[PDB]
């Protein structure tokens, strides 16, 4: 993968944000792509943000890092982006996206622990 | 029944009249003697809709005993529309009923500090914190021993209020303020260490340590004691926003960012961290940070302050004054904002507009202000009347 | 199935140097331990109650904040002199201890830096114009740096994987460095070029530290396996074994005995070396651990960090709470206490780096 | 190791229509012919002599397939907690949010990752002093996590 992709996360992981990323796109609580993903991170909306490793060019997703520099979020890279397309439901490959909290979600506890478990690999 | 009868005068005072509502209340007032409420709710009829006033207060003194309230606005209304030296006497005769230093003291040492003969003001702040010693009445006596000059007395008064009321911090940041004024700033910095370790949480006792440990050099220990400050509370959104000051005062500018970036994390529902966070922004990117100030925290005076100052800095009046004007409607006890709408009246328009805005500002006292209690809590400028503080905060933008 | 490998003769010198700068150091370490085990314990109590004083009340000081990059790691400049700061981005500044003041920032890395840990006799006896600092960065890098140089100096091109961390040798000659490779390098000063590659874990080294008198080195990384290696013909015996997480961070205690470990199950490993075994299992904080930190040569505490906004100092030994070292806001990475023991610097991942000491 | 296959809307519509037509096709037809890691919580109480308390943290003990034990003595209540982490975070919601204890409050005292399960199933033991706590916690192996409780309620007393 490309080592400019900082944090990088593991397969059962990758799969635990895969599902918490479907069941946001399913309960129309996330943005897919990298332009709404940055604007709801600066927007002060977006609780977490995953990325991909898998991108063409790899820069072009070094905002979402970046922007977790500037809204203290946890961020996370994918292994494929073609996993996080089908994961959004958007045939095509995503290499970013974005999951945001709601007013009351039931998925709140799901998302706290996707964030706490994707800020331990940043080390 | 006496509750009902009052619930109905009182909607007669806001529906129709006025002369209805004070002879359902002299009937009250008649038919049996109740408590201070009742007495409270009368005064506030009789001042709100001179003579009437002065005959409803004589009448709660003379008919219901241990009323510091109303004796307290009796005096006030003697002093206002009767006499000063009348209002003394008044005071000086209920002095005589109600034998506690509480609230009876203070205002006669601010109804004889108002006038001339300041000594007998002082004598009497002293006999005051003789006989019963409390934080509020040692405060003001405090205050009025280093109004006139530093001397040694407001220093052992300070030192008596500390070891008196060591639980209360206001005496301690008291005796840091007496102290930053001398030659020396180690022992204001010692007396406010020991506040924010008696306190322990203390937010303008450390803002107070946190200013003099940044303004004396050394400004890494000024920031550890607003990082100590945001600790101890835990996350408080002052002294973060006093972190973020701190390092926006040096070269640091991104590490200020990211403090803001930090405290907006930790606490999105904060006026102050979002004023902060707009001012910190730039220029072409406060236009989105303000939006998501007003989507985040709505019906905020420090975040329409901040809105107002963005749009008057953007070459836009006709924008800032209606905002201006939004932010004294919201919250017309604000200081920053009342400050900020006086310097756009003065700097941008006739003075009619500045007129109106010193009407307003004249018409409710504001208070908790940054830049309001800077000049009303300093010694030069403690007695000074609520124009020309507004003036001086408006001069020194 | 121990592998042997055959290793050149600079290697072997380097060993035997090592063992001869070891062996009178144990010997003055195991006199010392003789004569404060001859001390009654009236005085050795009324010692360990004013330092637990002196741990209780540890205020906040010397916060100043680096850049607009988290800061990764700390390590504390002998005879208190300053702060050497590694953050996420490539410039590694030295705070002047206990003013904090920035100066002679050493910058020539490009990815995130790891951690920047300075000689033990740097300031002591050696010249401000040679060598006195080794950090690496997130690529494979171990680059030496002065302190008034503000430039780095040659490094070695030995390692091609994430070297996590670094230490020096306190003899001063010797520098290890832990790599991603499976593997552990050992580089020298002298001949100027890295003379030993230890493999003997499963996955990457994150954390190294050696002994107070050189004989001994402590490794530690994703294996879930502590390992203890020697300076003279390796055979690590001391493997260090409990821990279901990835290690973070080791320190060795000037006490011969005395080990201790952090890992990322929210624990950490205070191990005895005369026997082999898990002496303490200390939960220290709930997050994961990263940053610990051993006693200076009085021997009486140890800072343990965490992936929280808080660090555990506990007493050595006994494993207690003694000081909640709070006041971060973000993942505390980094920490380290100075020479004189008045002061412990700790760094956060709120791009600010703040330290305990006495009040 | 495994990743989860999600299609969009259409392209599932398209299977449904497949699928239908398949099951027409065939009717049709028919007609005509804790391990890895376990998460161990223990959390310090002032007062559990609740007895409804008592049984309603035995019932998310047991529901929950999680085992510990719960220690009592003067004015410090032990806790301890082991299973999954679900299982560990529905305790720590239950106990936190939850269980309403009132000078009574329930706290975490620490919350960490052990390699397998200490004690068998949750038991409610009893001491007057804390020595026999400590060699009660001993003996299945966790004195730590008791010491580390008690000097907490010793810190939360003192200051």
């Amino acid at each position: 993968v490309n080592p400019k992709a900082y944090p990088l996360a593991d397969a059962h992981l990758t799969k635990k944000l895969l599902d918490l990323v479907q069941q946001s796109c399913n309960y129309k609580q996330l943005r897919k792509g990298a332009n709404e993903a940055t604007k709801t991170l600066n927007r002060g909306i977006s609780e977490f943000i995953v990325m991909a490793a898998d991108a063409e060019p790899l820069e072009i997703i070094l905002h979402l890092p970046l922007l977790c520099e500037d809204k203290n979020v946890p961020y996370v890279f994918v292994r494929s982006k073609q996993a996080l397309g089908r994961a959004c439901g958007v045939s095509r490959p995503v290499i970013a996206c974005s999951v945001t909290i709601k007013e009351g979600s039931q998925l709140k506890q799901q998302i706290q622990s996707i964030q706490q478990s994707i800020e331990r690999l940043l080390v | 029944r006496k509750h009902t009868w009052m619930e109905d005068a009182d909607s007669c005072v806001a529906h129709n009249a006025l002369e209805c509502a004070r002879a359902i209340y002299a009937y009250a007032l008649q038919v049996f003697p109740s408590k201070k409420s009742v007495w409270l709710r009368a005064a506030y009829f009789e001042k709100n809709h001179r003579e009437s006033l002065e005959a409803l207060l004589q009448r709660a003194v003379a008919h219901c005993p241990k009323a510091e309230v109303l004796w307290l606005m009796g005096a006030k209304s003697k002093w206002l529309a009767g006499d000063v030296p009348a209002a003394r006497s008044i005071l000086a005769l209920a002095f005589q009923a109600n034998p506690n230093s509480e609230e009876i003291w203070l205002a006669a040492v601010k109804l004889e500090s108002e006038n001339d003969e300041y000594e007998r003001a002082r004598r009497l702040l002293a006999k005051a914190r003789s006989s019963a010693p409390t934080a509020r009445v040692f405060m003001k006596s405090v205050k009025l021993e280093w109004v006139q000059d530093n001397i040694r007395a407001a220093q052992d008064l300070c030192e008596e209020a500390l070891r008196h009321y060591e639980d209360f911090p206001k005496l301690w940041m008291m005796k840091g303020q007496i102290e930053e004024q001398k030659e020396m700033m180690e022992k204001a910095r010692e007396a406010y260490n020991q506040g924010l370790k008696k306190c322990p949480h203390s937010t303008p006792l450390w803002l107070l340590l946190s200013r003099l440990e940044e303004k004396i050099g050394q400004l890494t220990r000024a920031r550890a004691i607003l990082e100590k400050s945001r600790l101890k509370n835990p996350k408080n959104p002052g002294l973060w926003l006093e972190s973020v000051r701190l390092e926006y005062r040096a070269g640091l500018k991104n590490i200020a960012n990211t403090l803001m970036a930090k405290a907006l994390q930790e606490c999105p529902n904060s006026g102050i961290l979002w004023s902060e966070a707009i001012f910190l922004e730039a220029r072409p990117q406060r236009r989105t940070k303000s939006v998501d100030a007003l989507k985040k925290c709505e019906h905020d005076p420090h975040v329409l302050l901040a809105v107002a100052k963005l749009f008057w800095s953007q070459r836009k009046i006709t924008k800032a004054r209606e905002w201006f004007h939004r932010t004294v409607k919201i919250d017309s006890d604000l200081g920053d904002a009342w400050a900020f709408f006086y310097k756009f009246e003065l700097q941008h328009g006739t003075e009619e507009q500045q007129e109106e805005v010193r009407k307003r500002c004249e018409s409710a006292e504001p208070r908790h202000g940054e830049l309001w209690c800077a000049v009303s809590k300093d010694i030069a400028n403690w007695q000074k009347k609520i124009g020309d503080i507004l003036r001086l905060v408006a001069g020194r933008i | 199935q121990t592998w042997y490998h055959e290793g050149p003769n600079s290697l072997k010198v380097a060993r035997l140097w090592i063992a001869n700068y070891s062996l009178p150091r144990a010997m003055k370490r195991l006199e010392e331990a003789r004569l404060h085990k001859e001390i009654p314990e009236t005085t050795r109590t009324s010692q360990m109650q004013e330092l637990h004083k002196s741990l209780r009340s540890l205020n906040n000081f010397c916060s100043q904040i680096g850049d607009d990059r988290p800061i990764s790691y700390c390590h504390f400049s002998p005879n208190s002199k300053m702060l050497a700061t590694a953050c996420w981005s490539g410039l590694c500044k030295l705070w002047s201890v206990p003013d904090c003041n920035l100066l002679h920032t050493l910058r020539g890395h490009n990815t995130n830096v790891g951690a920047i840990v300075f000689h033990p006799k740097s300031t002591v006896s050696l010249d401000p114009k040679d060598v006195n600092l080794a950090s690496c960065a997130a690529d494979g890098s171990v680059k030496l740096w002065s302190l008034d140089s503000d430039e780095p100096v040659a490094d070695i091109e030995g390692h091609t994987v994430r070297v996590a961390r670094v230490m020096w040798h306190p003899s001063g000659r010797f520098l290890g460095t832990t790599c991603y490779d499976r593997s552990w390098r050992l580089w020298d000063l002298e001949a100027q070029e890295e003379i030993l590659h230890q493999e003997g874990h499963s996955m990457g080294v994150y954390d190294i530290a050696f002994h107070q008198d050189g004989s001994l080195a402590g490794t530690g990384g994703l294996d879930a396996f502590g390992r203890v290696w020697d300076l003279r013909t390796g055979r690590c015996i001391m493997f260090l074994e409990g821990h279901l997480k990835e290690i973070y961070g080791i320190n060795f205690s000037p006490n011969g005995y005395h080990i201790a470990t952090g890992s990322g199950d929210n624990t950490c490993k205070v191990w005895d070396l005369r026997q082999r075994r898990c002496v303490y299992t200390i939960p220290a904080h709930q997050n994961l651990v990263t940053g610990v930190k051993f006693e200076p040569i009085h021997g009486n505490f140890l800072l343990t960090g965490a992936y929280d906004n808080t660090a555990k100092i506990w007493t050595h030994p006994g494993w207690s709470p003694l000081k909640t070292l709070a006041g971060h806001e973000g993942k505390v990475m980094g920490l380290d206490i100075s020479s004189d023991g008045q002061l412990i610097a700790t760094c956060s991942y709120d791009r600010t780096f703040k330290l305990w000491m006495a009040e | 190791v495994t990743l989860g296959v999600y299609l969009t809307k259409k392209e599932q519509k398209k299977l449904r229509r497949q699928t239908r037509r398949e099951a027409q096709k065939e009717l049709q037809e028919k007609v005509r012919l804790i391990s890895q890691g376990v998460h161990i919580s223990v959390y310090r109480v002032r007062n559990l002599s609740n007895p409804a308390k008592k049984f309603k943290i035995e019932a998310n003990a047991g529901q929950l397939y999680l085992t510990g034990v719960v220690v009592l003595h003067k004015d410090v209540n032990v806790v301890v907690v082991e299973g999954g982490p679900k299982a560990q975070k529905k305790f720590k919601r239950l106990m936190l949010h939850r269980i309403k204890w009132d000078t009574n409050k329930c706290v975490l005292v620490w919350e960490g990752t052990a390699k397998d399960r200490s004690f068998g199933e949750m038991k409610f033991k009893q001491c007057p002093t804390e020595n026999m706590a400590r060699e009660h916690f001993k003996k299945h192996g966790a004195e730590h996590y008791w010491d580390l409780a008690l000097s907490e309620s010793v810190l939360e007393s003192t200051d």
